[PDB]
RNA sequence: CUUGAGUGCAGAAGAGGAAAGUGGAAUUCCAUGUGUAGCGGUGAAAUGCGCAGAGAUAUGGAGGAACACCAGUGGCGAAGGCGACUUUCUGGUCUGUAACUGACGCUGAUGUGCGAAAGCGUGGGGAUCAAACAGGAUUAGAUACCCUGGUAGUCCACGCCGUAAACGAUGAGUGCUAAGUGUUAGGGGGUUUCCCGCCCCUUAGUGCUGCAGCUAACGCAUUAAGCACUCCGCCUGGGGAGUA
């Protein structure tokens, strides 16, 4: 309760946010590949994977980030 | 040219199924050169399964690559299979000069059912 | 939908006095423009779920609350079917 | 009355005049029908991280309405796709 | 919408017909009318060429700008109107300078609704405008092949082309029957689709409709005998003896191709998907 | 009269629903450039595709359907069910609050309506996947598994049927009775410079281990199969038969 990582990542993110104006909790919550790093590699809280997670859709349809960054 | 396309640094696509592994090298943009296959080696079926067709196919097309010539090759993997690791090794003793190697198995996002067998 | 605005107005002129805020006559009738509104949505998408469920819970606690002005009183009853032009 | 902002992306190709009247063009098509301009910026030049027609990189440009939700994307989005030079767009409202 | 109607004798059991729905008069312009005698399907000389016309109900021909010729001059639309020649409803139009024209029914237009003919006339309903100007991705109705004939194409009830991309010279268009030519740059055309839709589940029910309209019988060739067509005679019924199905003057109809290769669009054919 | 119920006021969240709009990968079909003799498949094979240059490789085009990570015993909803994103419309829930009406409540026969997938009509669409079917192989034989193709259908819209292991095989509602332990949205307080961090408490659903007790046993154990009340539905040996 919990084995994860660390409790509370959240105290540099909130309430609301990004939505695409912040890189700079952007590519912390993700990979180097394109895929996004799950709740257990974080530590972060759950609703904030639940914003975080369109927050980034959002922004690859706006073409700010990849869906897919292999080469 | 046009068919002696002679560079020093083109490409390699790299198949491997689990009964099947096929081999080509090609250019940066690319255009075909060369190819193998453990089937045309005179193997067959259940010896194309094997992790050694990555290296005598490796050689065999790896030849007519440095007939035409060519230093260095890029290395794209696909193919789930036993040989995707092996064909690399028997590469490198070809005496080539592989920079880089881009995995990529081409995955979906469930573009269309699977079979649904078995 | 209903929007604040329109329900905490209409109440002031049938409230029964100032303060109040139940009183069901207010009910029946916030109720009253709620299942207009949904049942004019409700024409538009002719199928759905959510809506007749959502609109059979208040019209039938609609009956419900005028079952009980029925006895607790009469004559608001009457006035209040004749004011609002609602239940034949 | 709600808060919307909104995102539209233009080639590089075109020459600069056409994104000045193009802007102010545009800006009216948000403002005309009485929902308000309020504030237009321009995220500017930068690279995509994919290319969208072919272009690997744009131009980007935020502007933001508070409105009714009457006036300014039942304009746009009829005004966007037909557009060869507004490549994507998409639109919000207040939330992050 | 279509009605069926309650079956009370033999004669209208599965019969069906239109709700009439989209009008707001019934009697015409007296002007733009023009008056037209009946052929039955048949020559300057006086002989049948075409077989089983005539025999119908009298009409009228209604003027259609199909150019929309004039360009630039904002219109609006106060009437619709019933056509028997086409299955296309039509609608009348009171330009800016008191003129008045018919024109086909696009699919959901309001009366009161405003319509124009011109370049600078942007994207809606019923404007008209070239091809080169048209975004990708669009349907549109009643395109000219050529420049300012008066277009041939969509022209019926229902949806319409699509445009799928162009060039600078020639334009791509994609039709339904679904195949594809290459159109000019700047043949005047508009957008979305015809009117009438449910045209084709009229049941049209009884002999008599289609006398009404008019047109008349044709007989099969199994039966007649064997001079006025091939397969014809035959002690009792007749199986079809010879192979290659023949019209009554010879020449095939199941499969044959009768195109003609040497014709000079033939390069602007492509993809060749219905026929 | 306020404690049940409902209305408020300030708030929290959510894959709750209907319609429209947008985008990337991937499969496929075709076109083009590159280039030769195999591909693909199996436990082993064969049938098929291929010198008309396949497959493989690169570019770009079309086209339908589904939406990698995220996703978790997580959430939502009355159930069936709901996972790309954005807008429009819109249903209910939980907390705190307590002014506000002052028992308006519970259950619910007959009726009325929503209801997986398959199925049916009418009309559109047709990329995969795939009943029926054909061929191959195995096999004593195989109209079965295996393999290569492959239509309806899957898909959309308006209608219709109206069922399931529709399962937790546990009716709804209320109330009382040991703890421990995680989890989800909230609320109060102490510590902290600031809790955002730590701790203690309290509500609502959510999972596991567990006593009292029950149960024939397995097991349930505040999310009862315990202690009781109300209301409804249902069973009276098995086959015959969910048949006539
Ligand atoms: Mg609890």
């Amino acid at each position: 309760g919990r084995r994860r990582k660390k409790v509370c990542y959240f105290t540099a993110n909130g309430i609301t946010h990004i939505d695409y104006k912040d890189t700079e909790l952007l590519k912390r919550f993700i990979s180097e590949r394109g895929k996004i790093l799950p709740r257990r590699v974080t530590g972060t809280s759950a609703k904030y994977q639940r914003m975080l997670t369109t927050a980034i859709k959002r922004s690859r349809h706006m073409a700010l980030l990849p869906y897919v960054k292999e080469e | 040219r046009r068919v002696k396309k002679n560079i020093e640094n083109g490409v390699a696509h790299i198949r491997s199924t689990f009964n099947n592994t096929i081999v080509t090298i090609t250019d940066e943009f690319g255009n075909a050169l060369s190819w193998s296959s453990a089937g045309a080696l005179g193997f067959k079926g259940s010896k194309k399964s094997t992790p050694f067709a990555a290296q005598m196919a490796s050689e065999t097309a790896s030849k007519s690559a440095m007939e035409h010539g060519l230093k260095t090759v890029e290395v794209t993997v696909k193919g789930p299979g036993p040989g995707r690791e092996s064909a690399i090794r028997a590469l490198q003793s070809a005496g080539l000069e592989v920079t880089a190697i881009r995995d990529v198995t081409p995955v979906p996002h469930n573009g269309c059912r699977p079979p649904k067998r078995r | 939908a209903i929007s604040q605005e329109r329900k905490n107005e209409i109440i002031k002129e049938y409230r029964v006095h100032e303060t109040d805020t139940g009183s069901p006559e207010v009910q029946i009738a916030v109720l009253t423009a709620e299942i207009n509104a949904v049942n004019e949505h409700l024409r538009t998408h002719k199928k759905d779920h959510h809506s007749r469920r959502g609109l059979l819970k208040m019209v039938g606690r609609r009956r419900h609350l005028l079952n009980y002005l029925r006895s607790k009183d009469i004559q608001r009853y009457r006035e209040l079917i004749k004011s609002l032009g609602i239940r034949r | 009355m709600r808060t919307y902002e909104v995102m539209y992306i233009v080639r590089p190709n075109i020459e600069e005049d056409a994104k000045k009247a193009l802007v102010e063009r545009f800006n009216g098509i948000l403002a005309t029908e009485g929902a308000e301009v309020l504030e237009a910026k321009d995220w500017g030049k930068r690279r995509l991280a994919y290319e969208i027609n072919d272009f690997k990189d744009g131009f980007y440009n935020i502007v933001r309405v508070k409105s009714d939700n009457n006036k300014a994307t039942d304009e746009f989005q009829r005004l966007a796709k037909i557009s060869d030079d507004i490549i994507r767009y998409m639109v919000i409202r207040e939330d992050e | 919408a279509i009605k069926k109607y309650k079956p009370i004798t033999n004669g209208r059991r599965n019969m069906t017909s239109l709700d009439f729905a989209e009008i707001t008069k019934t009697t015409p312009e007296k002007s733009l009318l023009k008056p037209l005698p009946k052929k039955a399907g048949r020559n300057n000389q006086g002989k049948l060429t075409v077989r089983h016309h005539g025999g119908g109900h009298k009409r009228q021909y209604r003027v259609i700008d199909f150019k929309r010729n004039k360009d630039g001059i904002n219109a609006k639309v106060d009437s619709i109107q019933y056509d028997p020649n086409r299955s296309a409803n039509i609608a009348l139009v009171v330009y800016a300078d008191g003129e008045k024209r018919y024109i086909i029914a696009p699919k959901g237009l309001e009366v009161g609704q405003i319509v124009e003919s011109g370049a600078e006339a942007d994207i809606k309903v019923g404007n008209a405008l070239p091809l080169q100007n048209i975004p990708v991705g669009t349907v549109v109705h009643n395109i000219e092949l050529k420049p300012g004939k008066g277009g041939q194409i969509a022209r019926s009830a229902g949806a319409s082309a699509q445009v799928l991309g162009k060039e600078g010279k020639y334009v791509l268009i994609r039709l339904r029957s679904g195949e594809v030519r290459m159109i000019l740059s700047t043949c005047r055309a508009t957008i979305g689709q015809v009117g009438n839709l449910q045209h084709e589940l009229v049941n049209v029910g009884k002999a008599g409709r289609s006398r009404w309209k008019g047109i008349r019988p044709t007989v099969r060739g199994s039966v007649m005998n064997p001079n006025d067509h091939p397969h014809g005679g035959g002690e009792g019924r007749a199986p079809i003896g010879r192979p290659s199905p023949m019209s009554p003057w010879g020449k095939p109809t199941l499969g044959k191709k009768t195109r003609r290769g040497k014709k000079s669009s033939d390069k602007l054919i492509v993809r060749g998907r219905k026929k």
